[PDB]
This record gives structure tokens, sequence and C-alpha cells, in this order.
């Protein structure tokens, strides 16, 4: 009963199951590690049937819910134990959401056919603003500035949170105690997006002081601090390897971080109307990047402030596919609104023809990890669905689901069921606001609130 | 203090009214009305 | 925390080794002792300690590396 | 002929965005039609921006008028959602300031972004 | 014997030091500069006499020379990337318009003041002496460093720094030691 | 639109990948 034995004996029982569910077992035991190569393995997107979601939204009484994080337990092949904390926990899939209320809430999402069970929660408030005003000193176990991201750790033991009071902290997953404080040390160093990388506790911090810090969870420690970003780094995003990809909004690139090289590598859009109409003899030229997700360990897609969505490779500086004004223009302003004066014809002429018009924002995008369908998400009113060409080199548009109505902060998928077929159940956190800031005009029907669309293949 | 927190309050909504009247040439009630 | 990288590996079969050059992030922390940073690199490598030999190790100016 | 003139194109509003980004982090950004109201009658405005989108649009055609009896460029942008976010507030903003400043940081971008203005105009 | 290493001086006296001009412009130079003595001036206005001396001779070559096409737009480039030269200004021409205030706004004493960090050029060079200015993750003590294009908005207090998030410093805890007992 | 021969003249090892890549610790 040696410990060689023991391993023997479950790669034994794994074997045993993989020719119950079945050249096809060869394929099988390929994909278990098709991970380690960072390429897209995953093609299901013709498989997917849009149409035939069940969606559904649920309320909250949080206001403008700014994040959301799934943990989904995964087998792990070289010791066969599953990455649930606990026996209690084993296949129960968990998603955390953050808001401006100060508010962390642990919802259970294994079921589903049925929405969201809240379970536990966690709010700050003024009672945790620390006296010291210094920063090395900001070390308060609760929040009592906006939350603006929420991170689940891959082992299902931890759930880090961080927003606009300059700190990192780590709750237990069970009870949401806080166990550890971890303050920027900064006057600007305002959290804006964490990103675990995949089966590992190695934590980013993309930060409003234009630097990426890097934790070890485990180890409650930060490790360094990245830095050639010239604007706020607004988003993040991470695979299996340490190749974490950001994004710096007004600066409008993005870089890629190779960690243990510590090298650099920036990506510029560069792309000007005046040659764009003239290649077509309306079109906004982009201010921000906001949102960034790695389809792979070589490929990764971005949103713009135009609404153009971006696919990049690692070999190419430029972008190698565009889809420009990905979620459509938004509503002209009201004639009655625009002037005040009584002759409609004059006001009229105040909306310039098609000149104040302007794009929807990207303000979530999610890719599945080494898959061929990301998703996207504004305030449009829908979140669009897309399939990334085999030869990865354009996309298209696979569906829309129109369930969601407001802003969406962000996106998380979750699936279920054997390894040929699988259903998808598709989380969003859906505010009244931006995250980041009150600029969008109420819209209408808008609520907060989780948006769920489960999607099942068939084919 | 709160007498003069809408003294100061209406002052401000008395200058954006003069100015639809201003720069309008039929000027409308409908603004001033939901200001 | 302390952070130790490797860089540059060359696997030299004719002095039968491996040759790299070592980073030391030590962020509040003046250095990393010799000794330390030879039993850390023997864990990671799975080799005996006796096996490792680290030297010519310049901290940067302004600290942490 | 629409009381909101000139509106930059989608290049130039970039650009003028750019530096009211920077103007910003510099503590040389006056946000606001009342601020920028104040700058005019001080004179140490370096142009002003304006948002063709207001609604109404009335409520800042007084400083078109206050910057042609000085002589400062003006320019309007399509939106103030994005005005705003650029000021660096959690508000639209429906006119900025641009405070003059020749031992400023960013005294080269100003200058060439207000020559593109004044042949806009 | 081991070979000879090379080294040279970064400055010259001028022609004539006690024209009432240039001892007035000198003045004006150090005091809006916050610059310590002559010598820095004389630096600079080497180095500048170096460059416009090479651009001199670069434009008495005809235009396509190959010479002059290679030599030229090194310069040009180094000039653009130091900050002096402008994006719009790629010509020899405007590299002979020149000045040393030009290169002394480049100086990370004068960025420090500009961008706000120091109150003053004497503070920003107090500042960089004592360890508080980094320029990306790296602590520069030097004042006279030049600042490029890129490395312009990465110009931040450090880490070890008091005023970038590290404890305070000797004076500021013995008060408060001295408070507390 | 219309308007729109005799030339006379071992491949070296190809190259191998590194054997050893760069490895990474944190403690403490
Ligand atoms: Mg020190």
């Amino acid at each position: 009963e040696n410990p060689a034995d023991k391993r023997r004996r479950l790669a034994k029982q794994y074997l045993e199951n993989l020719k119950s569910e079945a050249d096809i077992i060869a394929s099988r035991l390929k994909e278990d590690v098709a991970e380690q190569q960072g390429r897209v393995f995953r093609y299901f997107g013709d498989k997917l049937l849009i149409s035939e979601a069940k969606q559904s939204f649920t309320r909250v009484g949080e206001n403008n819910l700014t994040c959301i994080s799934c943990f989904q337990p995964v087998l792990n092949k070289y010791t066969f134990e599953e990455s649930s904390n606990g026996d209690k926990n084993k296949g129960r899939l968990f998603a955390y959401t953050v808001s401006k209320d100060l508010q962390l809430t642990k919802y259970d999402i294994t079921d589903f056919s049925k929405r969201p069970k809240k379970l536990k929660y966690a709010k700050g408030g003024a009672k945790y603003i620390p006296t010291s005003k210094h920063e090395y000193e900001n070390t308060t176990e609760g929040h009592y500035d906006e939350i603006l991201t929420v991170a689940a750790s891959p082992d299902g033991k931890y759930v880090v949170t961080g927003g606009r009071d300059r700190k990192l902290i780590v709750w237990s997953t069970e009870s949401l105690s806080p166990v550890k404080v971890i303050p920027t040390k900064d006057r600007r160093g305002e959290v804006l997006s964490l990103a675990f990388r995949k089966n590992s506790d190695q934590l980013y911090a993309s930060c409003a002081d234009f630097k990426i810090r890097t934790y070890s969870i485990n180890q409650f420690s930060q490790l360094e601090i990245l830095y050639g970003h010239h604007d706020i780094v607004e988003d993040i995003s991470a695979l299996a390897m340490e190749r974490c990809v950001t994004v710096g909004a007004r600066d409008r690139t993005a870089m890629l971080w190779k960690i243990p090289d510590e090298t650099r590598l920036t990506f510029r859009g560069g792309d000007e109307p005046q040659k764009l109409l003239r290649r077509w003899m309306l079109f906004f030229c982009e201010g921000s990047i906001d949102v960034v997700s790695m389809v792979d360990d070589f490929h990764f897609i971005t949103g713009s402030d135009n609404g153009n969505i971006c696919l990049w490779s690692l070999a190419k500086k430029k972008p190698i596919f565009t889809e420009r004004i990905a979620h459509g223009i938004l509503p002209e302003p009201s004639f009655n609104d625009i002037s005040g004066e009584t002759d409609e014809e004059l006001r009229k002429r105040q909306l310039q023809g098609k000149k104040l018009l302007q794009p929807f924002w990207i303000t979530s995008l999610y890719a599945i990890p080494y898959s061929n369908v990301f998703i996207s998400g504004s305030w449009s009113g829908s979140l669009k669905v897309w399939k990334i060409s085999d030869n990865l080199r354009s996309f298209e548009l696979l569906g829309e689901l129109s369930g969601a109505k407001g802003v969406v902060t962000k996106i998380q998928v979750v699936e279920s069921g054997k390894h040929g077929k699988e259903k998808f159940r598709i989380l969003a956190s859906i505010a009244k606001e931006h995250r980041l800031g009150r600029w969008i005009a109420n819209v209408s029907g808008a609520r907060n609130g989780i948006y769920s669309a489960v999607i099942d293949q068939t084919g | 203090k709160n007498k003069g927190r809408i003294s100061r309050y209406l002052a401000n909504k008395c200058s954006m009214a003069s100015r639809i009247d201003n720069y309008s040439e039929e000027p409308s009630n409908v603004f001033g009305s939901v200001l | 925390a302390v952070t130790i990288r490797t860089r540059k590996v060359i696997s030299n079969p004719l002095l039968a080794r491996k040759q790299f050059v070592v980073d030391v992030l030590h962020p509040n922390r003046a250095n990393v002792s010799k000794d330390e940073l030879r039993e850390k690199l023997a864990e990671v490598y799975k080799a005996e300690k006796d096996a490792v030999s680290v030297f010519g190790f310049r901290t940067q100016f302004g600290g942490g590396k | 002929n629409p009381k909101a003139f000139p509106l930059a194109d989608a290049a130039l509003t970039q650009q003028i965005l750019d530096v009211v980004q920077q103007a910003a982090n510099l503590r040389q950004l006056k946000k606001g039609a009342n601020e920028a109201t104040k700058t005019l009658n001080r004179g140490i405005s370096e142009f002003i921006i304006m948002a063709a989108d207001c609604e109404p649009i009335e409520i800042l055609l007084h400083l078109p008028l206050l910057c042609e009896d000085k002589n400062v460029p003006y320019v309007f942008v399509p939106s103030r959602v994005a005005l705003g976010r650029a000021c660096g507030v959690s508000r639209p903003v429906i006119a900025a300031s641009i405070t003059t400043n020749d031992a400023s940081a960013i005294k080269t971008q100003i200058y060439a972004v207000k020559d593109k203005i004044e042949t806009l105009l | 014997p081991r070979a000879p290493r090379t080294y040279s001086k970064t400055y010259s006296t001028p022609k004539r030091p006690y024209e009432s001009s240039r001892l007035d412009a000198e003045l004006k130079l150090a005091g809006e500069f916050g610059l310590k003595n002559k010598k820095e001036i004389y630096r600079i206005s080497f180095q500048l006499s170096k460059i416009r001396r090479a651009a001199r001779d670069l434009l008495t070559r005809d235009e396509k020379d190959p010479k002059r096409l290679f030599e030229g737009n090194a310069l040009i480039r180094r000039l653009v990337r130091v900050g002096v030269l402008s994006e719009d200004k790629k010509k020899l021409d405007y590299v002979l318009a020149l000045k040393v205030e030009d290169f002394l706004e480049r100086r990370l004493q004068t960025q420090v003041y500009k961008l706000g960090l120091a109150k003053s050029v004497h503070h920003a060079r107090v500042l960089i002496t004592q360890r508080h200015i980094a320029v990306g993750k790296q602590i520069v003590n030097i004042p006279s460093f030049m600042v490029r294009l890129d490395s312009e908005k990465h110009i931040d207090f450090a880490p070890t720094s008091p005023f970038g998030g590290a404890r305070p410093g000797r004076v500021a805890r013995r008060n408060a030691a001295r408070k507390a007992e | 639109n219309i308007l729109s021969r005799f030339d006379p003249s071992p491949r070296a090892a190809k190259k191998r990948r590194p054997a050893a890549k760069g490895k990474n610790l944190s403690f403490k």
C-alpha cells in the first residue's frame, strides 16, 4: 500500500470509468493534458444552442453590483482528487459578488435549473475607516470604500476582494471571515481588477497607480510589482501559464507580461477612420481599452470604448481581426431634451444629423479558457456570444441573449455534466451604473441583479 | 444655515433658466417647470 | 516573501552540470545569504545541497533585487 | 448653423480628450460650466471644451460668447459622458477649461491641440 | 601592462567668462533650474556645441548623401528620444535651432518639480538626492538624469520612501516614540 | 489594356531548442 500503489489504483479506476463512458480513450487521455499545451482545444461553438437557452434574472438588494466570480471544482489528473476544499463541498459550485454597497455575498449555483441561492454575506461600512491615516496602517478587517473586484481561489479555500480603499482582503470561503489584509501601500493604489493564475495560488492585481502587483495567497505575501503602463490598469486576465495580459484604458495599449522572463510585449491598435472610410469608398476613434480576456496562452481579445472587439496574437503587434461597433450605437438623444425652443424643427437641428451618435462600450468580455467561444457585454440589453474561427484569424456572432437589462459589469461561465455532454451556465453581474463611475445615464428598465442563462449542446 | 443652502441652490437653477431664455429664439417653459 | 528565478539555463555535460543566472527578489530585506539560496535551489532542482554552488551576487542600486 | 459649432471629428475628439486627462493629473483643469466661466473672467483659460449633447444645449451657450469676446479658442465634443470620464470625475461634465501655464509639463501637447482648434474655428 | 581605459572631459570653460551678458544668463539659468555651479551650465553647453557642430557638418553635405542620411537620422532619433526635439521637427535645420534650456527642461530635477511632486526645483533636488524618487522600478538619486519621453510618465515616489508608502523616517518615529513615552 | 533562361546558380544542423528552462520558487 505504498503511495506508488495508491496512485496506480486511482489511475486504474479512472481508466475503467473512461472505458465505461466509451482511439476514443487515447484521444481523451491527450485532452487531459491539452491545457499544458497553450492552444485552443475545446471546439464546441457550433454545438452550443443559444436559441433554446433558459434565461433568468435574479434581483438583489445591493445597489450597483460591481463584480462576480465563480468557483468550479476540477479533478486533478495528477492526484485524482477534486479541488473542493472539503468533503461537504464536493461538486458544489459557488459564485461571489461584490457591490458599491460594500457587501460581499456568496451564492450556490450547483443546480442549473434553480436560481442562485444566497448562503452568507459580509458588509463593511464607516466602522472600518482606519484611524492612523498612514498607508502601511490600512489593515482594518472590513471595507469602507467601494468594492470593485473579487476573485475566488482555484483551491476553493479563499476569496479575495479589493476596491477603492487600497486594501486586499482575503476571506475564508466557508464563513466569509477575513484572514489577512494586504494594503497596497500607495496613495492612489486602488485595486481595479483581480485575476488568479489558473489552478494556482498566484494572484495578479491591477491597480490605479499604473502598476500590477502579484501575490501568493498561500503565503499571504506580495511578490513583485510590474511597471510599464502609462494610465490606470483597468482589467487583467490570466491562464495556466504565468502570462497575464492587461489593458491600460486611455493609453490604448495591451501588455502581456512574461513573469519568469521579466519582459513585456506591447500591443497597440493604430486604426484611423480616414483610411477606414477610404477603403470603404460611422467609424469612431478608440479612446480607451477597458476589458481583456485570454482566449489562449497565445491569443487574447479586447474591448474598447468605441465598441471595437479586437482579436490579438502574440506574434503580431497590431490586431489580426477587429469587430467594429460590436454592440451597436447608443440611442439618439430626444429632441424634446436637446433644446428648450418650442419649434420642433429648431430642436431637430440641434441633434446635428448623426454626429452626436456614439457607440456602446464593451463593459464586459469573457472568453472560456482554451475554447473558440467568448461572450461580450454592454448596456445594450443583450449578451452576445461570438465564435472564433478554426484558424484563429476571425470571429463571428454566434447568437444573442436578451434577458440581461442594465450594465454588464462582469461575466462568468460554469459547466457541468459528462465530457461529451456539457451544459454551460453563463452568470453575469448586472448593475444600474458602470462599475468605475456614475457617468452612464440611467438605462430604462435596468436593475441590479444576477443574470443567468443555461445553454446545452446538441447535434 | 438651511435657509442659505436653498437660496444658493435656487440661485444656481435661476442661472440655468436665464440661459435657456436668452439663447433660445422662442423659449419654452418646459425646462423651467422641471427645474 | 523572497522570490528566486533562474534564467539563461545551459546544460553543460562537459562539466556535468547546469549553469544559470539567478535573480532574487527580496523586498523589505537586505539580501539573501548564499546558504539559504543554495538550500532553495537544491529544493527546486531536486539535487543535494552539496551539488549546488552560487556566487557573484550583486544587489541592485536602490535595493530589493 | 447648429448652435453647437464647431464640433470636433472623431480623431480630434480623442486628441482633445487626451489633453483633458493629462491636465486633470497635473491640476490644470477646471471642470463644470461655472468654473469654466470664472476662468474666462480672469483670463487664465487656455481654451474651452464643451459637450454638444448637453440637455438642453442652451445652459452652456454663454461660454462661446465670453470666448469670442476674449479671443479664446473653444470646441465641442459629441459626448458629455466621455468628457466627464476623461476629466477624472465620476459624473458627466458639460464644459471644461484648460488653465494657462507656460511652466507646465504638458505645454507642448496643449498648444498642439490649441493650434488645431483655431483651424477648426 | 593592462590596456588603457578611456576617459574624457564633459565640459569646457567659455571663451570669455567675464562678459556681463554671460554672467546674467548664467544667473537666470541657475536660478530657474536650481543649478549648483557654472560647471553644470558649461557641461550642457559643451554637449549642445558638439551636437550643433555635428548638425552643421552634416547640413554642409549633399542631400541623399549616405553619411548625411545615416548620421543625421541617428542624431535626430536620439534627440527625439531624449525629448529635446519634437516629433514634428525631425530635421537637422531644427537641430540647429536648439538651446540649453531645451536640455535643462529634461533634467530629472525639473521634471520632478513640474510633475507636482515637489514645490520648487530646490525641493526637487533635495527629494532626488534623498532617494525619494523612482523612474519606473529604479531609484534614481542623480539630479542631472535625463528623462526620456517614455520615462516621463513613470516618475513616482519610491516604494522604500516614507512618501511612497513605507514607514516613516527616523525623525517621525523618534518623535512618536517620545510622545508615547 | 495590353500593357497590363539558363542560370548556373549539404544543409546545416537544425537548431535544437533549449533543453532546460527557468525555474522559480517563493518562500516566507
Ligand atoms: Mg532607505
